[PDB]
């Protein structure tokens, strides 16, 4: 289960990544392939090897949308028109172009509750804050202010992806939204997504993987009291119901004591 | 050449075609199982069918025929399966052939 | 009123922008320079002239994150700490491995009404949704919930800038955008903001500041049938004052025998 991904890739050398490369466009050359494609590979070292090809999008295309600003979508959108790739339509720069332009990073907050081995938590979302910003993309799935979420679908909240000129900096920058989401209603795993975030093994880069069995500190003590939450509802109590003690009237009218200091 | 676009799918991908079909000035039409009722993709283009009373689960959106049901009763040029259904589906591909529904992808 | 910014210029030929660079460079490290700034130049023709400085970040400083990957602001406070450009903290490349990869437009949303002089317009916003996904960027202002904008600032409600490859791309972007947003309670500058997106003779690229002035048709703004808005004005004044010749009972719609087709 892909839980986080990276674009390009890191630390993983120059030389590599292009015979990789040119091992995709050599495949799909050969069999003429047409629209959007992932060559999938897999490395050890100096040494790749072959896997399988999802023949459609992917998730986590916006990483490579960010990276080298083709929409990927829309041009799936013209090829199946009719569209030269490099007309006036798409506006593809030739293959000798093509840039990367530093590093994105994608990870989809799902109702995933980590203290319960990532079973899928639904129902309404009744607190919904996302984030924004410098070099921030949002992709709205099933969430919003309003509505609820059922247990027939793949859970996603929100696609949520980051980009900077370097990994590191888009490392921090990603979890700092992490962070300013307000999700409440149905528990999530946007705590478990911050630890990942902010591990040492991440920003190095050379992460293998088994990153994730060979790290317990992942998985880690603390649930959050519902603080201003608790409030509310303690306030909530007292207006509707009164306070067991006194005259259960509206809140009398108090002269402003100016406090001393 | 292409008018209008039926997304066979849910989601945040449903939401991504809609933005990107937007942007190139093409009518978007979703679809929504019952528990899809108040998905926000069903909200995001510009038309919306239920795909069928009875159906439940994901079977919804799986069953290749009704969709094309929904795609020739809404006058819709091409399919986008997304990812995650149909999108990797022969049967689906080859049916909208047939009827003069352009499959997007391979 | 700087009213929409775009980068990098789109009508300078190469050998322009890089002597109008060459100069802005020329002036600030003759005198030591330091932080954020801009240097503003007139153009007419084959020449440029020295207009003013602006020593410090301007609002569509976004812009230029968008296309360079280089987090303006972020590095600002790195500076202000004594951290170097070229190293570790900063992560700067050196000036020739500075590069813009797209374009990008900045568009501010504001609640000066187009209609009526551009006169910011006050109050509760009692509808508020934004954007996201391909190319967006989204910096919050004053919108949001339930916000009152009041007369005594500046209102800007989003800063929203779009990024691609191509400057059409982007353009058919920022419409896209533009047109997602709801913002309810107040007035807003999006449809004149669509107005210009739209515009042949902004899309040319080639345009000068006397574009707005001498295009009188940007002014042209029709308001659409917003049939949700008027039905829920309508529902709620029925609900609330009811209907003439009709007594006030508990809503029928009372046989679930539905209708025969
Ligand atoms: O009457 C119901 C509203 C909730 C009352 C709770 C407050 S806490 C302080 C005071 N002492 C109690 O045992 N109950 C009220
Ligand atoms: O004052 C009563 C509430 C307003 C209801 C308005 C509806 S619209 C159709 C019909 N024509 C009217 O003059 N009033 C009702």
């Amino acid at each position: 289960q892909k839980v986080v991904e990276v674009a390009p890739s890191v630390g993983l050398s120059p030389t590599l990544r292009q015979r990789i490369c040119d091992a995709a466009i050599q495949l799909m050359e050969n069999i003429k392939y047409v629209n959007a494609g992932t060559v999938e590979f897999l490395v050890s070292g100096d040494e790749f090897f072959f896997i399988e090809v999802n023949p459609r999008v992917q998730v986590e295309h916006t990483i490579t949308e960010m990276v080298t600003g083709i929409d990927i979508v829309k041009t799936q959108i013209l090829v199946a028109a009719g569209a030269d790739l490099f007309g006036e339509e798409i506006n593809m720069p030739q293959q000798k172009d093509i840039t990367t332009l530093g590093y994105a990073i994608q990870c989809r907050i799902t109702t995933e509750d980590p203290l319960n081995d990532f079973m899928p938590d639904t129902g309404t979302i009744i607190a919904y804050r996302s984030s924004g910003g410098a070099g921030v993309r949002l992709d709205a799935g099933d969430g919003f202010q309003g509505a609820e979420i059922s247990p027939y679908y793949d859970s996603l909240l929100v696609k949520l992806s980051t980009h900077a000129i370097s990994f590191k900096q888009a490392e921090e920058k990603m979890v700092r939204s992490l962070r300013e989401m307000r999700i409440r209603g149905v528990k999530t795993n946007i705590p478990f997504l911050i630890n990942v975030m902010k591990n040492k093994k991440f920003t190095s880069g050379d992460y293998t993987t088994k990153f994730i069995e060979e790290t317990p500190e992942l998985f880690d003590i603390q649930p959050s009291l519902d603080r201003g939450t608790k409030t509310l509802e303690y306030i909530g109590n007292v207006t509707i119901n009164g306070f067991p003690n006194v005259e259960k009237r509206p809140k009398p009218d108090y002269e402003l004591a100016s406090i001393p200091t | 050449q292409i008018k209008k676009l039926l997304v066979a799918n849910r989601g945040e991908i449903a939401i991504r075609i809609f933005r990107a079909a937007a942007e190139l000035d093409i009518s978007t039409v979703a679809i929504y199982s019952n528990e899809d009722k108040s998905s926000l993709h069903r909200y995001k283009a510009d038309e919306s069918y239920l795909v069928g009373s009875d159906l439940g689960p994901a079977e919804s959106y799986l069953n290749i025929e009704r969709i094309i049901d929904v795609a020739k009763q809404a006058n819709v040029d091409a399919i986008h399966p997304g990812y995650g259904f149909l999108s990797e589906n022969e049967q689906f591909a080859r049916r909208c052939a047939e009827e003069g529904i352009k499959f997007i992808g391979p």
